[PDB]
């Protein structure tokens, strides 16, 4: 989700750049502003609604041990959906 | 019980019974004995008795304390003679290790020790250094630590942990330079303390 | 043998401070207050004295928080305010004393949630 | 009000220390400057002895005196045995250290330090 | 003043001066002195350089981290003086060479290449220009040097109206081609200058809003006749008693110009040569009455 | 203008409704080049010619002891008399009741959240505002 | 030129302020009917010793104690300010 | 929760008009000599102050100082309070004299023009504590505010 300013500095993924008349850009001058590319924010909304049969469900993480202390989400509101707090998966009790 | 440590009751009573023998033969100088419950005996002393008291435990047939493991000071603010003088003594005839302890304040002299152990030359030395504790009767006392011309004591809780100057080599006068300390980044001061009690068997009375 | 010596302990010739970080600082000296957040009060039991907060700026290269002053992480510790005070005069510091403000002793009675005439009686439980 | 002394037991006897230190460091100077090969001239290196005592004048505790006596003389065999190099010797001047305004309003225009 | 540029701290190396300085010809004898005391208050330094890399290295201990900031340069092309400057709040050229070369004439580095840097740091619209000439400066001299200088001293007038131009005598110094040049030896008055003192004078005319759109003169406190001078140079390295541009200059007697200000105007206290000779001449010496000076 | 401090910025002095003094503390300096609201009027008084006599905290805190004991008795309630001195004053000029009803100026919680400029200036009362009249 | 306020301190409790604290009590309100429109600023403060404060024209300023005086001596020290024109 | 102001619409720099008439950053020393300048030229009522509702007694006291060395006595607050009679002279006459600790204390409170629950919420706690516990009667004159 790379966006460039008028000046043509990248904008990072929390949302620095440097202003027009900041003296700071003079570092990137002869080298390049380091920025990620693979902005999280747009990377985990591409991810589906996970459809349950249950008002409570588990996250992990995915990976057992290797994901993140596992955790319940309780899935009684409609408007909504449960949105892990740590992975940002989330989910939706079907029907 | 695995995961506890042992007590070792043989020992306690040792150090114990040693701890009163060496109040009984000293009492002119012997302000507090105890024995902790990892079994380690303390003998607190008036700062007089530096050199009787140390003379006695290394040379008593009885005690036979013949090295200085360590010698170090405890800053302690809080107190009217903040500073503890701290000897740790091993005796190898009797397997055994005890632990003297003395006070002193920014102005009293401690009577060097230098006679009793070789050892504690640069030990009182090192003390002298960190925190400007003065030992009479020392055959070179100076600093042993700290840059040439180093102003103030460092181990004092008082002292800043970074200081008050800082060197680099300036180019205009062709020489390493001290200047007062500017940090890039503070060092971040974090409030580590838990607001509830862990050990009740060391609490103070009200 | 011992000497007499009447004037007031003064140390701050021998300790090295510089001249600035005497003459300028005011100390701090109180209990610090609890932690609203929480109801343990172990962090109350002492005395504290800190100096007067000065200036943070921020590192143009990384943004991080510099400073000048050499005792802005000084933190010392005391069981009275009586220790406390002494530590300071004999360090030439100019000191402020805030009293230790310890909690009242309050009336409770579980019975009173269930007053027959009193406002006292609880709604819910 | 009863205390162990250092070496003096009194200010007149602190004083004669203070006074034969003065006199050491003194004579020191300009063999200092030629050792060190130092750029300042001996009136400088004896006008910096002489205040560095000077800022102490106001000392009336006869232990206090005879620490700053005590470590003085520290400072003086550095010197004299070459132990210091001149960075250290001339670490006194604060030569790199720019001028610090002293008035209310230079430091008002500066910064927030008194 | 954009928040960035607000001065914080408290002077020194990790402190914040508010000073974005470009200093062209920063890798020379002026220039280490200069980039040495902007560093030291914490001011941010690019240096545009023509060299190679590794002749700048010691310039780089005099910043705090990302303080000193390199790029390299040519004086015949305006892009990289532009890339150079169009950040910067203030821009010091001293570009200068004691002689030609086949590549570079007088005129060159001394009118072309400061009314390019002139010309676009006014383009970029930095505030402050630092331009310094020559107290000698003539077109009616005997050495092109000098009337290079007067020419460009008036191109860079002319192009950047409001820049502080500093006419400095022979400055003396470690690294200076004035003592270290008679010491090398094996009518005229000149009136030398240290190096501190130029080098504090610059930048205080950073400093003071009162320097811009004025010509400075920064001579030494005293006047020696040139044959005192090399005496006297001679007595202290303890030594008994080159171009023909150079021995036109040397030869120059310094000038009188009372309707300029000079370092007192700045603030700057002018430093006697007998303070500072051994300095400078110890070295020399293998291993003293002072010169006469013009009442 | 001249940019001052705020409360959160300086040690100064504040007087409750009780007539107890109060000191806050500095948890940050000001930002910028605001300095010291009582140092502005110091340095401006020097400029102009007329410099005060105070150049430190403690020594302006002084002056306020020479106008006003209690104001340098931190954490103290200074108790007031005279009730009948000022009551006698009170009536020998007679003023009418004029007929509107008393109003407060804050009837309900929208008016509580924003009342000074700092208050004015936060985004989170701003979003407290919105939340009771929406 | 002449007078713009004056300001007494006093203790609440000490004896040395009774003649003061007897002064107010009994001349302040008649004093304060006779001089309208100058400021007298009466500021009791525990355990200090009284005082009569009065500032002239320009921010001159002069201090006189009143410590153990009788509530007739604060009369006559009152008197000779709102007469004096430092 | 108002802290979050102190980041937003800061004061960060002094500030002069210039010749179009908009105020334009300049420095302490030329913003200062431009309000030393008008202060020499005035004097008496010719100069005033207002002090606003968060300032300190240390800038109270230095502001009134400076106005006194120019004649000046129009030192003036924003919150009104009546100077008919003692006016400021007695102190009792301008306090909460009770102290927010001896509501607990007081058997009857009249409340006259004022909603404390906004104006002082803390007081009003207080008082409400001191109802719920000392059966305390409060009466009020005024709007009928919850
Ligand atoms: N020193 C003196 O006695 C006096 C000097 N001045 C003036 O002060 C300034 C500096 O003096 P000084 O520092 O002694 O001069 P230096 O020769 O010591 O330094 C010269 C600087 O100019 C740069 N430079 C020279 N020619 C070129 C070029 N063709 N293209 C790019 N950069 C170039 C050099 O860079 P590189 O190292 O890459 O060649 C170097 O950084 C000069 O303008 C000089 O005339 C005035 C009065 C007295
Ligand atoms: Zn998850």
């Amino acid at each position: 989700g790379v966006r460039t300013s008028p000046t043509g500095e990248k904008v990072t993924h929390t949302g620095q750049v440097y202003d027009d008349g900041d003296y700071r850009k003079v570092r990137f001058v002869g080298r390049q502003k380091e920025v990620n590319e693979n902005f999280a924010i747009d990377l985990i909304a591409e991810q589906p609604v996970s459809q349950v049969g249950s008002r409570v469900i588990s996250c992990d993480g995915g990976g057992g041990a290797l994901g993140h202390p596992r955790v319940y989400i309780n899935l009684d509101k409609e408007t909504k959906t449960g949105t892990c707090g740590y992975c940002g998966l989330q989910f939706r009790q079907q029907h | 019980r695995p995961t506890v440590r042992p007590r070792n009751d043989v020992a306690h009573k040792q150090l114990s019974a040693f701890g009163e023998y060496v109040a009984e033969i000293l009492p002119k100088y012997v302000q507090q004995v105890q024995v902790s419950c990892f079994n380690e005996l303390e003998i607190c002393i008036h700062p007089d008795g530096v050199i009787p008291v140390l003379t006695f435990l290394r040379d008593h047939s009885n005690a036979q304390f013949k090295s200085l493991a360590d010698l170090t000071a405890v800053d302690i603010p809080t107190r009217q003679n903040r500073f503890e003088i701290v000897y740790n003594l091993l005796s190898l005839r009797f397997n055994s290790r005890i632990r003297v302890k003395t006070y002193t304040d920014e102005l009293t002299p401690i009577e060097s020790s230098v006679p009793v152990y070789k050892a504690a030359n640069w030990y009182e030395r090192e003390i002298w250094d960190m925190f400007g504790v003065f030992f009479a009767n020392h055959p070179d006392l100076r600093r042993i630590l700290t840059d040439y011309g180093f102003e103030g004591h460092p181990f004092r809780k008082d002292f800043p942990l970074s200081g008050y100057v800082e060197l680099r080599y300036d180019d205009e006068v062709k020489r390493v330079v001290a200047e007062p300390v500017e940090l890039a980044q503070e060092f971040r001061k974090f409030d580590l303390n838990s607001p509830w009690e862990a050990f009740p068997a060391y609490r103070q009375p009200p | 043998q011992l000497i007499t010596v009447d004037e007031k302990l003064d140390i701050t010739t021998i300790t090295g401070v510089p001249e600035e970080h005497i003459k300028t600082r005011k100390a701090r000296i109180f209990v610090p207050a609890r932690n609203n957040m929480q109801s343990g009060v172990n962090n109350t039991k002492k005395w504290k004295m800190e100096f007067d907060t000065r200036e943070r700026w921020e590192n143009p290269l990384m943004g991080w928080a510099s400073t000048a002053d050499p005792l802005s992480n000084l933190v010392l510790t005391f069981s009275t305010k009586e220790d406390a005070v002494a530590f300071a005069e004999k360090n030439g510091w100019s000191y402020d004393v805030e009293e230790r403000k310890v909690p009242k002793p309050k009336s409770k009675s579980y019975g009173a949630n269930f007053s027959w005439n009193k406002r006292t009686r609880v709604s819910t439980k | 009000t009863s205390v162990k002394p250092i070496f003096s037991r009194d200010m007149n006897e602190a004083k004669r220390r203070v006074r034969e230190l003065y006199r050491a460091w003194y004579r020191e100077v300009p063999n200092t400057v030629h050792l060190f090969q130092l750029d300042i001239s001996v009136k400088q290196g004896r006008d910096k002895v002489r205040e560095m005592f000077k800022k102490n004048a106001h000392i009336t505790d006869p232990r206090v005196v005879d620490l700053l006596v005590i470590k003085g003389k520290m400072e003086l065999e550095e010197t004299i045995k070459v132990w210091k190099q001149r960075t250290h010797v001339m670490r006194f001047f604060h030569e790199t250290e720019a001028p610090r305004p002293k008035d209310f309003l230079s430091k008002f225009y500066v910064g927030h330090d008194p | 003043l954009h928040h960035a540029v607000i001065p914080h701290g408290k002077g020194g190396r990790s402190s914040v001066s508010g000073i974005v300085a470009t200093v062209f010809g920063a890798t020379g004898f002026l220039g280490r002195y200069v980039v040495n005391h902007l560093g030291r208050m914490g001011s941010q330094v690019i240096v545009p350089h023509r060299c190679e890399p590794y002749d700048t290295m010691h310039l780089r201990p005099m910043g705090d981290l990302g303080q000193i900031i390199f790029m390299d340069w040519n004086g015949r092309d305006k892009d990289s003086i532009r890339r150079a400057v169009e950040h910067s709040s203030v821009v010091i050229n001293l570009v200068g060479r004691e002689w030609e070369t086949q590549n570079f004439d007088f005129e060159d580095v001394f009118v072309k290449i400061p009314q390019a840097i002139a010309q676009v740091s006014k383009e970029a619209g930095v505030e402050k220009f630092i331009h310094i000439s020559h107290l000698n400066a003539d077109i009616k001299s005997s050495s092109k040097y000098l009337r290079s200088k007067a020419v460009g001293e008036k191109e860079v007038r002319e192009t950047f109206p409001e820049a502080t131009i500093i006419k400095p005598a022979e400055i003396f110094g470690r690294e200076d081609r004035f003592l270290n040049y008679f010491a090398n030896i094996r009518k005229t008055v000149k009136q030398p200058v240290y190096i501190v003192d130029v080098t504090k004078g610059i930048i205080n005319a950073i400093k003071d809003p009162d320097a811009r759109g004025k010509t400075f003169a920064f001579v030494g406190p005293s006047r020696y006749l040139l044959f005192d001078l090399v005496q006297y140079v001679f007595a202290v390295a303890h030594r008994p008693f080159t171009t023909r541009d150079k021995v036109e200059r040397i030869h120059t007697t310094d000038k009188i110009l009372p309707h300029l200000p000079g370092l007192e105007d700045l603030g700057v206290e002018a430093t006697p040569l007998e303070l500072k000779a051994i300095e400078v001449l110890r070295r020399h010496r293998t291993y003293v009455q002072p010169a006469k000076t013009i009442p | 203008i001249l940019p001052g401090a705020a409360y959160t910025e300086k040690s100064a002095t504040y007087v409750n409704t009780e007539g107890r003094a109060q000191q806050t503390k500095v948890a940050v300096t000001p930002p910028g080049l605001a300095r010291e609201d009582w140092k502005i009027i110091r340095a401006l008084s020097e400029i102009a010619g007329m410099t005060l006599p105070y150049d430190t905290l403690d020594q302006v805190r002084n002056r306020l002891e020479e106008v006003s004991p209690n104001l340098v008795r931190y954490d103290d309630v200074e108790g007031a008399n005279y009730f009948q001195q000022a009551s006698e004053l009170s009536k020998l000029v007679n003023q009418q009741l004029l007929a509107d009803p008393l109003v407060p100026p804050q009837l309900t919680i929208k008016d509580f959240y924003m009342t000074d400029s700092i208050s004015r200036a936060s985004q989170t009362m701003a979003k407290c505002v919105k939340a009771v009249t929406e | 030129l002449g007078l713009r306020e004056i300001r007494i301190h006093l203790c609440q409790r000490s004896p040395g302020s009774q003649g003061v604290r007897d002064f107010i009590e009994k001349r302040y309100v008649e004093l304060k009917k006779a001089n309208p429109d100058l400021p007298i600023l009466i500021r009791e403060c525990s355990d200090v010793q009284p005082k009569l404060w009065a500032r002239y024209a320009f921010g001159q300023e002069k201090n006189v104690s009143l410590n153990n005086f009788s509530a007739d001596q604060v009369t006559r020290a009152l008197e000779n300010v709102l007469s004096s024109k430092a | 929760f108002a802290y979050d102001g102190l980041k937003r619409q800061r004061l960060t720099e002094p500030m002069v008009r210039n010749e179009k008439g908009l105020l334009t950053h300049t420095t302490w020393e030329d913003a200062l000599s431009r309000v030393a300048g008008m202060l020499q030229s005035f004097q008496g009522n010719d100069v005033a102050a207002i002090a606003g509702g968060l300032v300190d007694a240390e800038a109270l006291i230095a502001l009134k100082d400076l106005l006194n060395r120019v004649d000046s006595d129009t030192l003036c607050t924003e919150e009104v309070f009546p100077t008919a009679g003692a006016g400021t002279d007695l102190r009792s006459n301008y306090l909460l004299n009770t102290t927010i600790a001896g509501v607990e204390e007081a058997d009857v409170v009249l409340l006259v023009g004022t909603n404390p629950r906004f104006e002082a919420p803390l007081f009003n706690a207080r008082i409400r504590k001191s109802w719920l516990h000392n059966d305390l009667k409060v009466a009020l004159i005024g709007s009928p505010v919850d």
